[PDB]
C-alpha cells in the first residue's frame, strides 16, 4: 500500500511537486492526505506539478499524496436543486449530503453544431428591460457587467425569482435550472444572497455552487467548471440551465495567481491568456442543444463586475468577443436611483429575437427605438439646449418609458404585465402624466387588472400577442384606469 | 552518442545525468555488479576527507581534478570505467554528491528491484524482488512470521483516527 | 407564535446532544485509545485481511 | 551548472574512450534542435561567428561557441533536421557573394538571384 | 527539534530543520535568540528545509544557528487582560507591564466563519452619532474604511465612537497599530491614556493596542492582521463580542504582504501586488464577520493608495468594504467637528433595497437639500440669497440647519471642544431631521443646531436664544 | 516508432521516443488514446526526447504511455469533398456525414510559393460597398485583415462581406472559424444549409467549412489555420480557385501561440507575444498568395484585443495586407454599423490608374477631408465649434453625411437592423461623393444619409427627411 | 581549514565575493579581505557566502582569504566629529587625521 501512494516531493505555496505515482493519469484529480485535494496537472518526470486545492498548512514536507486515481468528475444530480455547495460538491449548505451521487467529468466538451441547435427558446428575467431589450433565450453568453451593488448582483437575483413562477409553472421544456457559481463573494455575501433565495426558495431549482472571497484560488477556479458540467447535465438532461457566472474576473485573479505561482508567466495585462483558453472553453459549453440533449440549453450569464468601465480590458474585450452580447449597467444611473442602472447603448444581445415574441415586438420594436431616439436626443437634446417639440416629447415620454424600465431591486414581474405597462406608455398613455406618478399608476392599475382583467391579461398570456380588441380593452382598462389615476 | 539503456532503475536525470551513462555502460557489457561494487569500495576511498581535496576545496585546480586520479584512478587498483565516472565528477565537478548516484545505482542483482508497499506499522520490510501480490504476499508471511508490528503504527492511523475523522 | 415556541426546544435539544455527542466522543476516544500492543491481533487481522490482499487484490 | 552534454550519449562513451570531442572539432552533431536553434555539440575549434554548414545540406551560422556547444542559427527549417546532423564547418564566417553581376538582380539574402533567373556570378565575395 | 541557519538572506532564513517538518505557519524560536526571535515557516523547501522568513532582524546567525521549533503559530495570549496592554505582534507587551497576564492563548490564525455558523443578514451597529447612522449606518460586523483627514482627531472621533459604541454595546477594542509610526502609536496611547478610554489602573481600558509597526520585520507587520483577529475573535466568541476592531492601516499591510511576495521569490503581480492579493484579503476578510458568535466589527484606516485605487487593493478592497468612510476636510473647514461628507458616508449595504430608504430618502432629501443647496451654493456664491425662491432659502436655512445638527460636541475633547459630548439616539436625529425638514424649525436660531446632541437640544438652544 | 510519454506538462506532450527521433513535424499518434491524439513534434529535445504538442486533450495519460509516430504529420483528405463539409482541424469530419473522400492528403503544413510562383501584379477586385471598396478598394486575391474588435457587428460585417460579396463571386471558398465561438458557426453553417450555400447534395456548396474552436487547445487552434490553407493552395493550384478564405480570427492562432511559447520553455516575449510572432505568422501569411495558378483571396479576422496596434501583433500583422479592413471602435460605438475606422481601412492599391483617377482624387479628396475634419474633432472638442471656417462648418457636417453614407443598414441583419442593407455600384459611390462634394445635397438636413445605399437614394431618403 | 572564520573568493568580479568557506559567520558581520578591503557577509548562503564588499576590488582575485572580524560593523561615537569630515566608518577623509571619538557603536 505504497501502491496507490507516492510523497510530497516539495511543497510550498500550494505546489506540490509530488513524489512518485508515475501511474497517474492526465487529469487525475489526486487526493493527498488531508482530505484535501489536488490535481496532477503537470506530469514531469520526477515530479507532479500538483495544485493544491485547499493550503499546505494543513500539510507538511514529504506528506502522503495519495492517488484518488480520478479524472475530476463532480457529483452530479438534481437534488442540487434544493442545495449550495461547495465546488467539490459538498454542502456548504451543510443540509444534509448531496442526493447527487452522480458524478459527471467536469471536463466535458462543449459540443458540436450539429450536437447543438440554435436558440428559439426564450427566457425571462421579469426585468422588463432586459426581456426585452436584451431579450434573451437559452443558451446564450450574455455578460453581464457592472458594480459595487448596484444590484449587480440583485440582477441575477431577481432573474431567478422570476422563474419561480416557471418553476412554479410547466415551461419544463423552458424549466431553467439556475446556477449561480459564486466565486469571490464572502460567506456574509453568499449568506445574504442564499438567504434570499431561500425566502424564494427558489433553491429546489437551484445550484449555487460558492467559493467565497476566502477560497483556494484553485477551489475558486475550479467552481465554475464545476458549476458547469452540473448544468451541463441538466442542459443534457433536456432542460435548460441558466448559469450565473459570477466572476470570472475574480477566476482571473485566481487562476492567475495560480499560473504565476506556476510560475508561468502571462501575457497581456500581466494576464496570462490561456484564462480566455479557459473561459472560453468553460462558456463554449454554454449553449443551446439539439434535442439530442432534450434541446437543452445552459444559458450563460456570466458576470464580470467592471471597474473603470475599461472594457478596454482585455478580459472584457475577450468575455465580449465570446458573448453573445453583454448587459452593460451604468451607476450613475444607480446613483440616481436608478436600477436597472443599465446602458442599454452598451448592452445589446446580438441575438435578441430567439426569445422575443409579437406582443414583446409589438410594444418593443417601437419602444426600443424610442428609446435609441429618445436616448439620443437625451443625449444631444434639451439638458440646455434646444426647445424642439418633437423632440422635447420624445422626451417627455422618453424619460416616461425610462421609468417604466426602471424596475426596483427585487422587483420581478410577468411578462404580460410588463407588456402592458409598456404598451401603455409606448401608445403614449402618460405623457399627460409626470413621471413619478406612473409608478403609482402602475403599482395600481397592475393590481387592478391582476385582479379584474386578470381575464384579459389571462388572454394576453395565452395568446402570447396582444390583440386589437385587447388593445382596446386594455386600452379601457388603462385610460379609465389613468382617468381613475388622476381621478 | 549512443542507443542506450537504462536497466530497472532509471534515475531520470539528477545526477543520473550521469547514472545512464553508466546505466547503459555498466548495464552493457555487464559490468553492473562488478562496477556497483567498484562504487562500494569508492564509497570509502570517499569517506575520508582526503580523497577529494577538491572536494575539500575546489580551491585546487583542475590539476587536481586530474589528480583526482589519485584520489581515485591513480590511486586505483579497481578502475575499469569507474574511472570514467570519476572523469566526470571531476569536470562536471559533482564528488560530494556521488555517493547519491551510487545510491541511486545499485540498483544491479535484484536489488536493482525491490519497494516495501505499506498501510501502516512497520513496512520498512524491504524486497528486492521482482513479483508481486506473489512474492510480497509470501514475505508477507516470513514477515508476518516471527513478530513484526513496529514504527508507531495502525494505532494512531488509518484505522485508529479514522472514525475518529468521520466524528 | 405558536411555531416560535416549540422549534427553540427541538433546536436547543439538537444542538445539545451534538455538544454531548462531541464532548463524549473526545472524552472516551481520548481516554480508551489504548490496547493495541495488549491485542495486537487488530494487524494479525491485518496481516490476515492483508494476506487476502496480497494474494487477492489480483 | 548542469551541462546539456550530461546526456550520457556523450557521457556515455567518453567513458568508453570517445574521441574527437563525441561530435567533432570541427564538425558537430546536432544535440538538440528545434527552431532552427541547432545546439549543436562537438565544434571545438571554430572560429567565432562561423558560417557552418549542416548535413541536412543546410547553412548555418554559429553565433554561440558556449564552451560545450554552439548556437548555430540556422539558415533553415528542423523539421529538415533530426537530432545529431554532422555540421561541418565551412572553416569560416559568413561572406557573401558580392560582384556587379548583382546589378539587375534581385537576390535573396544569401546573395542567390531568387528572380527567377536563378544565379549569377559573384565577382567577389565579401566579408 | 532543531534548526539551522542553512541561509540568511537578510530577513529570509532559510532554515533546514534538521530533523524537523513542522507545518508551514508554524512559528520557530530560534535558540540562541534571546530576543525572540519568530521565524515563521514559510516554504518546505525540501531538504527538511524550509523557507522560514524571519520575523525579527537578523543579527549574529551563527551558520547552522540552533532554531527550535514552536510547532504551530505563535500563540499568544488571548483574554480580557490585554485591554490596556500594547503589545507587539508578537503578543509581547511593548506597554512594558512585565507580560501580558492570559492564560487563555490562541495560535495566530483563525479561520472564516463558515455557512452554518453565520447569521445570515446583517445587523446595523448604530453608534448614535448622526452622521455615522445617517450616512453610513454601520454594520455590526461590518468592514468599514475610513480615508480620513489627518491629524484632524480622527483618531479622537474613534475614540468616541468606541466610547459611544463599545461603552454603549458592550464592545471592547481591538486596534491593530499597522505601519505605525512609533510617534503615532505614542500619539494614540496618550491620547488613550488621556482619554481614559485606557486606563493603566482600569479595566476602563477598552483596547488592547496591538501594534505591527513599520519598524518591524516584514512578517511581523504582515502578520500583525491575524494576530488582531484572532484577539477580536477571543472576544468574540469567548466574550460574546461585537468586537470594534481597529486596523489601521490596513494598507501597510498589503503593502507588506507585496513586500515579501518578491522576497517570497513569488511575483508579486503588476503594481507590485502579490497575486494572492486578494485571498490574503479574502481569508483575512471572511474571519471578520457577524456570526452566532457576536460580531467582529472592523473600523479600518484605509490609505487611498497612491490616491488611486486603479491599483487593484482598494478595488478589491470595495468588496471589503460595506461601509465607507472618507473623513472630510470641507467638513471640517465648516469648523464642523463632525467632519464627515456624507456622499461618501455611504455603505454598498446602503442601497434602500438593501437597507432602507428611511435612511437612503430622508438622506435623498437631505442629500439632496444640501447638495441641491450646493448647487444653489454656486449660484448663491454669485448672486447672494436675494433672488431665490424662498423655499431655496428655507431649504438653505434648513440643510444648514441640517448640517449644523451634524456639529456635535465631544466627550472626549473638551479640550478642543470646550463642551462635553453628546450622542443623539437615531430615531430622535431622523425626526430630527423630519423637524427641520418639515420646516418645523426654520424659524429659529440655525446656529443653534449647531454643536448640540439631541436635535431637542438644537432646539433647545435656540430657545435661549429667541 | 514508440516514444513514452515522459512529460505532458500541459498539452506539451514531451515524449521520448527511444526508437529515434525522427524529424520535426513528425506527428505521433498516442495510443493507448482514446481520441487519436496527435502530437506535433516540435523540437527534438536532445536525448530521445522531443517536445511535442498535443492539439487535443491529455487525458488519462500515464506517463509512459506508448505513442507510436505517425512519422508525419496529420494527412488529410483534401480536395473538393471537403467542400459543404465542416471539417475539424484534424482533417476530419464534423460535418457528421462521416467521412470525406478526396484523396489528395496533406500535412497542414505547406511552405511559402517561391518568387516566380507569385502572381506577380493583382489587379482591384471591388466588392460594391462603398465604405470598402472606398476606403479598401478591393485587391483580386489579396490578404485582407480586419483588424476588429469583438463581434459587435464585427461578425456580422465579416459576414457582410460574405453575403454580398462571397456569394457575388461564385467559385469555391474556405471558411476557418479559428477558435470559432461555435454557436455561431453553428448559425452559419445552418445558414449554410437553409441558403443552400451548404447543400448536402453538392459540393457544389461553394464553402468548405473547417472550424478550430476555442474550445479546442491551442495546439489545434494555431494548426487550423496551416490546414485551411493547405486546403485552399488545393484549390487555388490545383482548382484554380478565388478561394475566399474566411479566417475568424487569426489572433486565435496567434493568442494559441503567444499562449504556449512560454510552455514552449521560450520566453513568451513582449506582450507576452513569443519570439517567433513573426516567423510563424510571416511563413503563413506568405503561403497565402496569389499565385500565378489563382487566388487565395483571404478575409483575415483580426482580433486585436482591445484594438491596440501599435501592439507587435498587429503591428506585424500590416506587412502581410493588402487590404486592412480597420474597424474603429469609435466610429462603432456612435453606433454605427459600418463600424470601420475609415482612413486606416485601406487598400495599398490606390491609384490613378488601377482605381482610375476618378475614384482615386475622388477619394483622395474625401481622404482628404475626412482627414481634415478629422484635425477638426480635435479642434471642436476642445473649442466647442462655432467659430470655424463656415466651410469647415458645412464639411463637417457633410463628413457626417459622408459618414452616415457611408453607413449602410443590414442586409442580412434586419435582425441587428430592423432595415435591410443595401451595396452601391462603384460609380454611384464615387459619384457619391462627388455629389456631397457637389453640395447636391447640403443645403439640407444630415440625417438622411445614415445607413443608406446608393447616394442617389440618400437623396431620397433625404426627402422623406425634408419632412 | 576555516571557513567558519575565512573564505576562498569563490567568485568575484562584482564587489560580491561568493565565499567558499565563510562557515560560522555572523549575519551582518564586518569581514576583511585579501585586499586589504572590508567587506560584510550579508548573504549567508548554505555553501557560500555573498559578501557586499565595502569598497572596490581588483584588490581582490579567486580565493583571496577573508577572514572574519568576528565583528558586526561599529563607527566610533562621541561629539568630536563635531568639526570632522569622515567616511561612512565614522573614520576621517577630512584629512585631519582622526577624530576624538573613541566610543564606538554598532
Amino acid at each position: 500500500d505504497l501502491e496507490e501512494t507516492g510523497r510530497v516531493l516539495s511543497i510550498g505555496d500550494g505546489i506540490a511537486r509530488v513524489h512518485g505515482l508515475r501511474n497517474v493519469q492526465a487529469e487525475e484529480m489526486v487526493e493527498f492526505s488531508s482530505g484535501l485535494k489536488g490535481m496532477s496537472l503537470n506530469l514531469e518526470p520526477d515530479n507532479v506539478g500538483v495544485v493544491v486545492f485547499g493550503n499546505d498548512k494543513l500539510i507538511k514536507e514529504g506528506d502522503i499524496v495519495k492517488r484518488t486515481g480520478a479524472i475530476v468528475d463532480v457529483p452530479v444530480g438534481e437534488e442540487l436543486l434544493g442545495r449550495v455547495v461547495d465546488a467539490l460538491g459538498n454542502a456548504i449548505d451543510g443540509k444534509g449530503p448531496i442526493g447527487s451521487k452522480a458524478r459527471r467529468r467536469v471536463g466535458l466538451k462543449a459540443p458540436g453544431i450539429i450536437p447543438r441547435i440554435s436558440v428559439r427558446e426564450p427566457m425571462q428575467t421579469g426585468i422588463k428591460a432586459v426581456d426585452s431589450l436584451v431579450p434573451i433565450g437559452r443558451g446564450q453568453r450574455e455578460l453581464i457587467i457592472g458594480d459595487r451593488q448596484t444590484g449587480k448582483t440583485s440582477i441575477a437575483i431577481d432573474t431567478i425569482i422570476n422563474q419561480k413562477r416557471f418553476n412554479d409553472g410547466t415551461d419544463e421544456k423552458k424549466k431553467l435550472y439556475c446556477i449561480y457559481v459564486a466565486i469571490g463573494q464572502k460567506r456574509s455575501t453568499v449568506a445574504q444572497l442564499v438567504k434570499r433565495l431561500t425566502d424564494a426558495d427558489a433553491m429546489k431549482y437551484t445550484i449555487v455552487v460558492s467559493a467565497t472571497a476566502s477560497d483556494a484560488a484553485p477551489l475558486q477556479y475550479l467552481a465554475p467548471y464545476s458549476g458547469c458540467s452540473m448544468g451541463e447535465y441538466f442542459r443534457d438532461n433536456g432542460k435548460h440551465a441558466l448559469i450565473i457566472y459570477d466572476d470570472l474576473s475574480k477566476q482571473a485573479v485566481a487562476y492567475r495567481q495560480m499560473s504565476l505561482l506556476l510560475r508561468r508567466p502571462p501575457g497581456r495585462e500581466a494576464y496570462p491568456g490561456d484564462v480566455f483558453y479557459l473561459h472560453s472553453r468553460l462558456l463554449e459549453r454554454a449553449a443551446k442543444m439539439n434535442d439530442a440533449f432534450g434541446g437543452g440549453s445552459l444559458t450563460a450569464l456570466p458576470v464580470i463586475e467592471t471597474q473603470a468601465g475599461d472594457v478596454s480590458a482585455y478580459i472584457p474585450t475577450n468575455v465580449i468577443s465570446i458573448t453573445d452580447g453583454q448587459i452593460f449597467l451604468e451607476t450613475e444611473l444607480f446613483y440616481k436611483g436608478i436600477r436597472p442602472a443599465i446602458n442599454v447603448g452598451l448592452s445589446v444581445s446580438r441575438v435578441g429575437s430567439a426569445a422575443q415574441t409579437r406582443a414583446m415586438k409589438q410594444v418593443a420594436g417601437t419602444m426600443k427605438l424610442e428609446l435609441a431616439q429618445y436616448r439620443e436626443v437625451a443625449a444631444f437634446a434639451q439638458f440646455g439646449s434646444d426647445l424642439d417639440a418633437a423632440t422635447q416629447q420624445l422626451l417627455s415620454r422618453g424619460v416616461r418609458l425610462t421609468e417604466l424600465l426602471k424596475q426596483g431591486q427585487y422587483s420581478p414581474m410577468a411578462i404580460e404585465e410588463q407588456v402592458a405597462v409598456i404598451y401603455a406608455g409606448v401608445r403614449g398613455y402618460l405623457d399627460k402624466l409626470e413621471p413619478s406618478k406612473i409608478t403609482k399608476f402602475e403599482n395600481a392599475f397592475l393590481s387592478h387588472v391582476i385582479s379584474q382583467h386578470q381575464a384579459l391579461l389571462g388572454k394576453i398570456r395565452t395568446d402570447g400577442k396582444i390583440s386589437e380588441e385587447s388593445d382596446a380593452k386594455l386600452k379601457e382598462i388603462v385610460t379609465n384606469f389613468l382617468a381613475g389615476f388622476e381621478a | 552518442f549512443a542507443k542506450l539503456v537504462r536497466p530497472p532503475v532509471q534515475i531520470y536525470g539528477i545526477e543520473g545525468r550521469y547514472a545512464t551513462a553508466l546505466y547503459s555502460a555498466a548495464s552493457k557489457q555487464n559490468k553492473l555488479e562488478q562496477v556497483e561494487k567498484e562504487l562500494l569500495r569508492v564509497g570509502q576511498i570517499l569517506k575520508e576527507p582526503k580523497m577529494a581535496a577538491s572536494l575539500l576545496n575546489p580551491y585546487v585546480k583542475r590539476s587536481v581534478k586530474v589528480k583526482s586520479l589519485s584520489d581515485m584512478t591513480a590511486k586505483e587498483k579497481f578502475s575499469p570505467l569507474t574511472s570514467n565516472l570519476i572523469n566526470l565528477l571531476a569536470e562536471n565537478g559533482r564528488l560530494t554528491n556521488t555517493p547519491a548516484v551510487i545510491s541511486a545505482f545499485s540498483t544491479m542483482m535484484s536489488v536493482h528491484r525491490g519497494e516495501v508497499p505499506c498501510t501502516v506499522t512497520t513496512a520498512s520490510a524491504l524486497d528486492e524482488t521482482t513479483l508481486t501480490e506473489l512474492k510480497t504476499v509470501l514475505k508477507s508471511f516470513l514477515s508476518k512470521g516471527q513478530v513484526l508490528k513496529l514504527e508507531v503504527k495502525i494505532d494512531p492511523s488509518i484505522m485508529g483516527g479514522m472514525i475518529v475523522r468521520i466524528g | 407564535e405558536v411555531k416560535n415556541r416549540l422549534d427553540y426546544h427541538i433546536s436547543v435539544q439538537n444542538m445539545m446532544r451534538q455538544k454531548e455527542q462531541e464532548h463524549m466522543i473526545n472524552w472516551v476516544e481520548k481516554r480508551v485509545v489504548q490496547s493495541i500492543s495488549a491485542q495486537q491481533e487488530k494487524e494479525t487481522i491485518a496481516k490476515c485481511i492483508a494476506d487476502l490482499k496480497l494474494l487477492s487484490k489480483k | 551548472k548542469t551541462g546539456t552534454a550530461e546526456v550520457s550519449s556523450i557521457l556515455e562513451e567518453r567513458i568508453l574512450g570517445a574521441d574527437t570531442s563525441v561530435d567533432l572539432e570541427e564538425t558537430g552533431r546536432v544535440l538538440s534542435i528545434g527552431d532552427g536553434i541547432a545546439r549543436v555539440h562537438g565544434l571545438r575549434n571554430v572560429q567565432a561567428e562561423e558560417m557552418v554548414e549542416f548535413s541536412s545540406g543546410l547553412k548555418g551560422m554559429s553565433l554561440n561557441l558556449e564552451p560545450d556547444n554552439v548556437g548555430v542559427v540556422v539558415f533553415g527549417n528542423d523539421k529538415l533536421i533530426k537530432e545529431g546532423d554532422i555540421v561541418k564547418r565551412t572553416g569560416a564566417i559568413v561572406d557573401v557573394p558580392v560582384g556587379e553581376e548583382l546589378l539587375g538582380r534581385v537576390v535573396d539574402a544569401l546573395g542567390n538571384a531568387i528572380d527567377g533567373k536563378g544565379p549569377i556570378g559573384s565577382k567577389a565575395r565579401r566579408r | 527539534t532543531t534548526g539551522r541557519i542553512v541561509a540568511v538572506i537578510g530577513a529570509v532564513v532559510d532554515v533546514q530543520f534538521d530533523e524537523g517538518l513542522p507545518p508551514i505557519l508554524n512559528a520557530l524560536e530560534v535558540q540562541g535568540r534571546e530576543t525572540r526571535l519568530v521565524l515563521e515557516v514559510a516554504q518546505h523547501l525540501g531538504e527538511s528545509t524550509v523557507r522560514t522568513i524571519a520575523m525579527d532582524g537578523t543579527e549574529g546567525l551563527v551558520r547552522g544557528q540552533k532554531v527550535l521549533d514552536s510547532g504551530a503559530p505563535i500563540r499568544i495570549p488571548v483574554g480580557p487582560e490585554t485591554l490596556g496592554r500594547i503589545m507587539n505582534v508578537i503578543g509581547e507587551p511593548i506597554d512594558e507591564r512585565g507580560p501580558i497576564k492570559t492564560k487563555q492563548f490562541a495560535a495566530i490564525h483563525a479561520e472564516a466563519p463558515e455557512f452554518v455558523e453565520m447569521s445570515v443578514e446583517q445587523e446595523i451597529l448604530v453608534t448614535g452619532i448622526k452622521v455615522v447612522d445617517l450616512l453610513a449606518p454601520y454594520a455590526k460586523g461590518g468592514k468599514i474604511g475610513l480615508f480620513g483627514g489627518a491629524g484632524v482627531g480622527k483618531t479622537v472621533l474613534i475614540m468616541e465612537l468606541i466610547n459611544n459604541v463599545a461603552k454603549a454595546h458592550g464592545g471592547y477594542s481591538v486596534f491593530a497599530g499597522v505601519g505605525e509610526r512609533t510617534r503615532e502609536g505614542n500619539d494614540l496611547y496618550h491620547e488613550m491614556i488621556e482619554s481614559g478610554v485606557i486606563n493603566l489602573k482600569d479595566a476602563t481600558s477598552k483596547v488592547a493596542l496591538v501594534y505591527g509597526q513599520m519598524n518591524e520585520p516584514p512578517g511581523a507587520r504582515a502578520r500583525v492582521a491575524l494576530t488582531g483577529l484572532t484577539v477580536a475573535e477571543y472576544f468574540r466568541d469567548q466574550e460574546g463580542q461585537d468586537v470594534l476592531l481597529f486596523i489601521d492601516n490596513i494598507f501597510r499591510f498589503t503593502q507588506a504582504g507585496s513586500e515579501v511576495s518578491a522576497l517570497l521569490g513569488r511575483i508579486p503581480s503588476a503594481v507590485g501586488y502579490q497575486p494572492t492579493l486578494a485571498t490574503d484579503m479574502g481569508t483575512m476578510q471572511e474571519r471578520i464577520t457577524t456570526t452566532k458568535k457576536g460580531s467582529i466589527t472592523s473600523v479600518q484606516a484605509i490609505y487611498v493608495p497612491a490616491d488611486d485605487l486603479t491599483d487593484p487593493a482598494p478595488a478589491t478592497t470595495f468588496a471589503h468594504l460595506d461601509a465607507t468612510t472618507v473623513l472630510s476636510r470641507a467638513i471640517a473647514e465648516l469648523g464642523i467637528y463632525p467632519a464627515v461628507d456624507p456622499l461618501d458616508s455611504t455603505s454598498r449595504i446602503m442601497d434602500p433595497n438593501i437597507v432602507g430608504s428611511e435612511h437612503y430618502d430622508v438622506a435623498r432629501g437631505v442629500q439632496k437639500i444640501l447638495q441641491d443647496y450646493k448647487s444653489l451654493q454656486d449660484i448663491i456664491a454669485i448672486l447672494g440669497m436675494d433672488e431665490l425662491s424662498e423655499e431655496d432659502k428655507l431649504t438653505v436655512s434648513r440643510a444648514r440647519k441640517i448640517q449644523r445638527f451634524l456639529s456635535q460636541p465631544f466627550q472626549v475633547a473638551e479640550v478642543f471642544t470646550g463642551h462635553l459630548g453628546k450622542l443623539v439616539p437615531l430615531k430622535e436625529t431622523i425626526k430630527g431631521f423630519q423637524q427641520i425638514l418639515a420646516g418645523e424649525y426654520d424659524h429659529l436660531p440655525e446656529q443653534a443646531f449647531y454643536m448640540v446632541g439631541p436635535i431637542e437640544e438644537a432646539v433647545a438652544k435656540a430657545d435661549k436664544l429667541a
